[PDB]
């Protein structure tokens, strides 16, 4: 076969090309090679998987859009309910592969808090995917294990990261959204991020040369949620 | 960087119009 | 399994969510049950292996694209290579699969001459997309069956269809392209451009309501090409 | 109607870069 370095070349082709599967494909090889990751090809991972995992995300809201009419013909309302159902199995196949990275591999052999965080941060953003789609009893267990995930990256990084962290400013990101789109908080979601801005203001010290972009970036997403979400 | 801004917010502003509707 | 009707609403769900393997599949199914195709049905197989086709050869592209670069390492230059290859043979499985369909059902069976035209020129099409990652004596066979199809399109097209019939301008934008960029005759391609694109110009008195706006848009086109050809 | 035209130049143009030169 090929070797890690063969495997991390072929994923930034892929990249290039737009073939997020092969891409994910290779980046999965490399991490069951069992070492740790290098900052690189933590992204690499983390990039090809948003890609895959992406398309059916948004494949599943257009369908759903669609599935919202009347339709007297029981066969064309019925017919997008499976294709939805499709997606579905695909859209969970591909984050329990990505869970199971997590779990076998990535989070317990994690040495620096930081990738701690990155990785406990995926499992909570897969499990919440996994989430929107999730049906009754299901549902429920997907959601737990997403807050569970979201919970403790969200402890160590206070403890260990600074407020301005582009991880730590993340987490909170999608910790937001969590709260307000799968626990329907808008209470808590809206001061989830207001608090994590507030402190990334307060200690703009604490930026750096290798991060302040990326920073300031997070932010402002922070806030443009914030305001999205305020009325 | 506008971009990532721009994409964010039409996928926020999904889930307020398709599923809180 | 599904019916036609049904096997045709599930291409345009798949349409929509821009999943157009999908999309293929299903207008493929619709396809080999033997029935001459609608207008609808025939632009739906169309467009959906236009696309699937199209991720493929636009990958490939890049991928060339990076592999014109002096790269000591072998594994690297060789890794890429290898990778196109790759790509290269998921494109001859679509076009032999398309190709296939036109020689056992599509055009044997089209009865209107307009249908017979645009069978013909997509037979061209994907005959030159084979030619454009072909090999030695391989390349010789994909080339004249391309040009051996666009000639019976074009001969049939120009004594049934008029001037600026969509399908007709359409035919001649797509052969013009076959004669600059797969025999490098540019001459001989613009020659072909010109001439239709004035042929059209004679007898605008032959649009027709239903499809002006698409006769226009291609007559652009075919001036597009020839600016872009000529210097 | 204006995106097609552009795609289309882009895809042209492509060629008359790479396998031109």
């Amino acid at each position: 076969t090929m070797d890690k370095s063969e495997l991390v070349q072929k994923a930034k082709l892929a990249e290039q090309a737009e073939r997020y599967d092969d891409m994910a494909a290779a980046m999965k090889a490399v991490t069951e090679q069992g070492h740790e990751l290098s900052n690189e090809e933590r992204n690499l991972l983390s990039v090809a998987y948003k890609n895959v995992v992406g398309a059916r995300r948004s494949s599943w809201r257009v369908i759903s859009s669609i599935e919202q009419k009347t339709e007297r013909n029981e066969k064309k309302q019925q017919m997008g309910k499976e294709y939805r159902e499709k997606i579905e199995a695909e859209l969970q196949d591909i984050c329990n592969d990505v869970l199971e990275l997590l779990d076998k591999y990535l989070i317990l052999n994690a040495t620096q808090a930081e990738s701690k965080v990155f990785y406990l941060k995926m499992k909570g953003d897969y499990f919440r995917y996994l989430s929107e789609v999730a049906s009754g009893e299901n549902k429920q267990t997907t959601v737990s294990n997403s807050q569970q995930a979201y919970q403790e990256a969200f402890e160590i990084s206070k403890k260990e990261m600074q407020p301005t962290h582009p991880i730590r400013l993340g987490l909170a990101l999608n910790f937001s959204v969590f709260y307000y789109e799968i626990l329907n908080s808008p209470e808590k979601a809206c001061s989830l991020a207001k608090t994590a801005f507030d402190e990334a203001i307060a200690e703009l010290d604490t930026l750096n040369e290798e991060s302040y972009k990326d920073s300031t970036l997070i932010m402002q997403l922070l806030r443009d949620n914030l305001t999205l979400w305020t009325s | 960087r506008d971009k990532i801004r721009l994409n964010n917010a039409i996928w926020r502003a999904w889930y307020i119009q398709y599923v809180q509707r």
